[PDB]
């Protein structure tokens, strides 16, 4: 998720530990090692002990990714994850997510508003509105679909199919009656 | 619109009603659902921690500030009556059969019955409360199964903590500051007691509104849509409900038994 | 359809609650495991100015029930106290009397019974005979030193 | 059948409105009361512990309560009046209602003997003789010298 | 961690422990009040102002309390059954067990009177001999008004 | 490390120190500060509807059952004694100079001490209370000024309304159920009220922990640090506070005057 | 808008009323049992239990309050200053006031007799003679010492 | 900022302590721990009123408790065990001790005359002439019924 | 600001007046016709009787920005305004923000930790660092800056002088010992 979602119960360590602590059943030593290699494989490895209380709001999510990617899951899914952050952290996770893709060759979903940075890294992106697909494609394609819809979302174009002003009734009658 | 102001009521009329509804069946899924892989006994403990524990110095203050009024009260409305050394039956009666849970209700339902809701209201918004499902914990018996056995494993030791340092505190002012004898406050304390039949009636009264508030306290936690303004207006939901409740099941529970 | 089966179970439980009004849910005197068996008896008094309802009524001390209710005869004007008595006890007399106590000094005049002897004993809703009334803190002192001086 | 429902509000508008209306039956027209039964009058020289809206009692029942106290100084006696239920009107116009004290402590309350003068209570003649209430000052200053 | 197991075991205890002084130290059910104790019977001619959860005494100090009073359907007198403390078990048989007021308007205690034997007791059986519980209608209709 | 574990409480001994000083000066630039341009009265009449008429109904139940489980102790109470009719001497009496706004401050400031704090947290949070300054308008005098007078102006009227219902409540318990006389129970009452010396002395009471919960019930909401974690423990620090103060000016209160 | 003005003001008057049910109807104030009540002295030798807004009395039935207690720095003695409802205006001179006690534990409330036949007052002047408050001890050691 | 922090953490830690301290003399209470004072002994014939923490007294004026009550199995009788505020140091092992009832109604407590005048005690010693305490039931029996 | 920091206690057009109610005393129609031109140069005309509890969160921060340019202001402040929203609302938004600077020939300080639109949009950007500007450009020279820190900041290039790692003790002793 976005916001890390960790538990502020647990500390960093148990917090990254917990789905092993629940699908798996492993020498608590053997526990911790795994947690190592993927606090450092993410970073946070040092913050061992942090509670996430005490933890900057920043890695508070590379926490949490650390804590997706335990158990080594073939697919994995991103709530808005680079979503208002330094453009420094937000490097550092754009990073991440794809070395776990180019490397650990697992499928994941981004879900974005973030246009930009998603259609940078994205292979094949969908657009979801109002309860059905509002089609799809590689971003090449979907850059000049020109269908209406689409192509305002996927440009700026502010007025289009989506309306830029209120259904008012009248700039002139309501301004001056 | 007149006819639509009552259409609005009527909806949170059914509101309500499936409100306690869902608030009943998360009842049962969470005492009686199933066993989940990742829970234990530790979460009982630190809940019970986070519930009791915390909540102790409140309700510690507060029955030894409201023993002494008890007293200081008793004291001058019975000097009128000559029966002053009876003040003992009184700020013993009074303070163990139906003040004594009332107001450990009024806190525990303020406090632990708050700052519990708020808990497990941030947790549901932060989303917290959902990748728990994603990994594969059931919440209902994770996070909140063991606030209910916070619940009501505390509210009532609780209540006699409370009792008792209300009635220590009643005797220390009537005793070295009122001046009235040593023994005589005990004497007719527990010759006017009936220990199965007033005791034993407070702490049941203590238990069935401890159930009472620390459910509301959890369920509303639960069900608060997922922003900083709906957990803010959650944690006073459930103290309007947690008080409304508390006296009103204490007066039925004091309508069972004189 | 979620929302009708909270619906539903919203209203068991509102039932549920409306199943505890505790105004004459359980009808009696006493509890339910206990039979409440007492049978009724009258009693003819001049008296009974502190014979208030829920007394006492008692046999050497121990207590025998509690008075039901009491009533002024028009007739002869006296009182007339009607009382229950436990079924166990079954064993009393005709002959013999009953009579207003007071608990102590200041305890709520209660009504005691002395037994007589005659071996008939009690239609057990039947009523007394002879008594002796309550004594009153203003006949006595009239008639010791208040006029008969 | 959504808006069909709006009934609930008209039964929770129907139910709250009746309860007021319940609350508001302190009165009660589920006639219980007795319907302002007989008035009488008694003089009295000393109705010290007399108090106002006690209770009338004779032979030990209680037979009304006593609706006021006061004094007329032409007189300088105390003039008290009491309601007395119907169903109980065979009193007799001679018999006297004297302050009896229940028990040693107990409040004040005016106990009335019959006179079997075969003239039942007119129902509003004042009584025509009593016994004051005893006082204790009254007792121990009669007897100290 | 285990700082967290400590206190709230500890208040836990806490709590249990204000459970019990309620229940004894503040209504005094049983600690050494009614437990090892033993029984006695007493025949009464009038228990007006004995009550259940008495006082039996002896010389003043407690001696231990009262169980149950019952009536005996046949002299209709009462069967006032006792216990006291194990640790006096030193009464004659003669002796009685008369009603005392406390004070002069408390409640209505029984106090013994060592009348002096060498067979003590059988902590069980009853009494033989004792002084019933007065009662003012009595005292008043006894030698005061028969003129 | 101990010693450094009492280096965190001393910081939290000046913490709370600071904490209410802080608090006297924001009471002191809310009341007497200056006048702001966009105030008025209107804000006035906005905030004592959400503060007291929202918080009316909770009250009117409450009131209504503490009457009667007042009553519904004292029957039973006094059947021992025979003054049974007493009963109005007490359900009038206990409910008017002692429970009546000890009840009343734990339940406003359960509700109307929560529900504000939260309110002027969310402000906070949302960095509306700050636009307020970019703007030019004093929020200490546009936000929280008509908090502290819908506060001192409401509690003691809801302590009033509280102490009317209870007493009616109890008379109607009293008088239809428990059968007791209807004219002896308000007669008895009214001889034993002692007006300038019971019922003033429980309304100066209810303002002067009006003016305490109030007071705190605010400033906590303007302290609070702006996170949605913030908020939620702020309005559990109001309730904790808000009850504790309560209880202890009552306390104070009633050894003032017996 | 308007609703809230007048919910607010419909129940700011509901509060004030309630105040005032508190004050007029339950504690029993001066509109409810207001009236005019003049002075009266009176010289007791002893008061013991006298009490302020003690109840003064005649016939047994109620008349009015005591207003206030004092010594007298000349002979000691107890100046007691008590209302009487201006229709009670017919009290002789020769009246006498004592003190009586209901009930052996009542409170000493005064009573006062019949004057014969004399002028009755100017309420507002004093009383000459009286019956002093009995003890317990003077009761029991005045028949005793010999 | 890094002293003074410290020490008012220990400040406020000696204050709840001290005050702890403060609330735990209320039982085992306050007139010492051992008084800390002398024991004395004194038998009885019956000691009804005379439980745990009753008022020992000379003159009227307290001296201080009762510590305990027991019944003697040699002698059946009561026996009865007090404390004394050391300051009252001066009374004659001849002195009585008779309980009292102070009015009617009082909870019985233990009165002591100075009795003769001889060696003082050994405040720790017995004592030997007293009178018990009376009961109604006697008083109305032995002097009216016979 | 962003999320609005609208008044939820009045409706969006008393919201939008407010300033003027403030400083300044006109008739309360002028006040109207005031707010309305200004709503419509912002678009969220319509909703003229909306409560901003009943507003979608995206016009949410028109209507604030509509408030703002009341007064006709000279400067105005931007605090992250184009954080989280999809691309269609970023795009309006942006699309006005220099809009009201082209036309109204107003400053303005746009402050977002999004580089990307900022540096499209931007003039004159600086950096703020932990108590000292680190320094400051038009875009152009800020890309490539070579100062190690900045060209950090204004690329991904995670690693850097802002560490990736976190202060840990060793890969290599802590999971072995
Ligand atoms: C024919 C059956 C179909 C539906 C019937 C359902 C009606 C029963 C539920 C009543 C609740 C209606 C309140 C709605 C008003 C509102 O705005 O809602 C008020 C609040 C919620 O308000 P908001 O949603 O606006 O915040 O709800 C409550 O107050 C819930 C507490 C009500 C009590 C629940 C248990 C009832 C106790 C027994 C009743 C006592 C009566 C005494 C009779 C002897
Ligand atoms: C918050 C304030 C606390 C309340 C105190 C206010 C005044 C006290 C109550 C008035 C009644 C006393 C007047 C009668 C005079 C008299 O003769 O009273 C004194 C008499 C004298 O008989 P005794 O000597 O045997 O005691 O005794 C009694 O009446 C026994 C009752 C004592 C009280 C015991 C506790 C029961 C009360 C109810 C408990 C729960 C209610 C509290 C919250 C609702
Ligand atoms: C003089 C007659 C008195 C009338 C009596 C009627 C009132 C009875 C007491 C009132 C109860 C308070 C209602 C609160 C619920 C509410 O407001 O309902 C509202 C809330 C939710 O509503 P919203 O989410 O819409 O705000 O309800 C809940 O939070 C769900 C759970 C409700 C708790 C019910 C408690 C039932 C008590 C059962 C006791 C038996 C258990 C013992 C087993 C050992
Ligand atoms: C018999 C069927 C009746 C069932 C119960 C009816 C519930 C009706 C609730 C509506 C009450 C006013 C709500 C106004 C909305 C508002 O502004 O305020 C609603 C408030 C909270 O305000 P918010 O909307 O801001 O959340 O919610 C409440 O707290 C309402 C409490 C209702 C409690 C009902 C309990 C029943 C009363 C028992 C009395 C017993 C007497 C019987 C003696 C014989
Ligand atoms: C006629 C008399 C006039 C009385 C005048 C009223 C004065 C009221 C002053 C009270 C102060 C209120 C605090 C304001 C809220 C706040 O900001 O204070 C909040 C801060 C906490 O700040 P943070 O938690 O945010 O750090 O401090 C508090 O929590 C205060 C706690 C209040 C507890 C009250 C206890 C009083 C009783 C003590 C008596 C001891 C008895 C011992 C005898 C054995
Ligand atoms: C002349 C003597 C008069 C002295 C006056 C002082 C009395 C008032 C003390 C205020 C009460 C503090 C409770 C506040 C709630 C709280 O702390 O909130 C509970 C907090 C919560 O902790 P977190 O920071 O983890 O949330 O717990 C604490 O850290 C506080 C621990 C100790 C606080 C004191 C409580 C016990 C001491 C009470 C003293 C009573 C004296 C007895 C009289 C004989």
């Amino acid at each position: 998720f976005q916001s890390g979602a960790l538990f502020t119960d647990l500390d960093v360590f148990e917090n990254v530990a917990f789905p092993l602590r629940v699908h798996t059943q492993l020498p608590e030593e053997m526990i911790r090692d795994i947690v190592l290699m993927k606090l450092q494989a993410v970073g946070l490895r040092g913050a061992v002990e942090l509670m996430p209380d005490e933890l900057s709001g920043g890695m508070k999510r590379r926490v949490a990714l650390a804590r997706a990617i335990a158990l080594d899951p073939q697919i994995l899914l991103y709530d808005e994850p680079f979503v208002g952050q330094d453009p420094i952290a937000m490097g550092v996770l754009v990073r991440l997510i794809r070395l776990l893709n180019d490397a650990l060759g697992i499928t994941s979903i981004v879900v974005s508003h973030d246009l930009a940075e998603t259609a940078s890294i994205a292979d094949y992106i969908y657009i979801v509105g109002d309860g059905r697909v509002l089609g799809h494609g590689t971003p090449d394609v979907l850059k000049e679909t020109d269908d209406p819809r689409i192509r305002q979302f996927v440009k700026g174009i502010p007025d289009g199919p989506v309306p830029f002003h209120y259904p008012a009734r009248d700039y002139r009658a309501d301004l001056l009656g | 619109s007149p006819l639509e102001r009552i259409r609005l009521f009527g909806r949170a009329g059914l509101d309500v009603v499936a409100a306690l509804g869902r608030s009943t069946l998360f009842l049962g899924h969470a005492l009686l659902g199933r066993r989940t892989p990742g829970t234990g006994l530790h979460l009982l403990v630190k809940q019970l921690y986070s519930v009791g524990v915390l909540s102790l110095a409140i309700i510690v203050v507060s029955g030894l500030f409201i023993g002494m009024v008890l007293a200081l009260q008793g004291y001058n409305i019975l000097i009128s009556y000559g029966s002053e050394q009876a003040v003992g039956q009184m700020v013993a009666l009074t303070l163990l059969r139906e003040l004594g849970p009332v107001v450990t209700g009024l806190l525990f339902a303020g406090r632990a019955g708050s700052a519990l809701t708020a808990e497990i209201g941030n947790m549901k918004a932060t989303e917290q409360l959902s990748s728990l499902e994603m990994i594969g914990v059931d919440p209902l018996k994770y996070i909140v199964a063991p606030r209910l056995w916070a619940g009501f494993i505390s509210m009532p030791l609780l209540a006699a903590i409370f009792s008792v340092v209300g009635i220590w505190g009643g005797a220390m002012v009537a005793v070295d500051w009122l001046g009235v004898y040593e023994g005589s406050f005990w004497a007719n304390m527990q010759n006017s007691v009936q220990f199965t039949e007033d005791v034993l009636n407070g702490v049941i009264k203590s238990i069935v509104f401890a159930f009472v508030v620390t459910w509301i306290a959890v369920y509303q936690g639960y069900d608060c849509e997922p922003t900083s303004e709906g957990i803010s207006r959650a944690t006073t939901r459930t103290v309007v409900y947690a008080s409304l409740a508390v006296l009103g099941l204490d007066f039925i529970l004091t309508a069972l038994m004189f | 359809q979620t929302r009708t089966l909270e619906i539903g179970v919203g209203l068991f439980l509102l039932a549920g609650l409306l199943a505890l009004l505790l105004l004459a849910l359980r009808v009696s005197g006493l509890s339910v495991g206990n039979a409440g068996d007492t049978y009724k008896v009258y009693a003819y008094f001049d008296n009974i100015a502190g014979v208030t309802v829920r007394g006492k009524v008692t046999l050497a001390g121990v207590t025998i029930g509690k008075v039901t209710a009491v009533d002024l005869d028009r007739d002869s004007y006296t009182g007339r106290v009607t009382m229950e008595i436990n079924q166990n006890v079954n064993n009393l007399p005709v002959d013999s009397t009953a009579s207003i106590l007071t608990a102590g000094l200041l305890g709520e005049k209660y009504i005691g019974i002395s037994v007589g002897g005659d071996e008939d004993v009690l239609k057990d809703g039947s009523t007394i005979h002879d008594t002796q009334s309550a004594l009153v803190l203003e006949d006595l002192i009239g008639k010791f030193l208040l006029n008969s001086v």
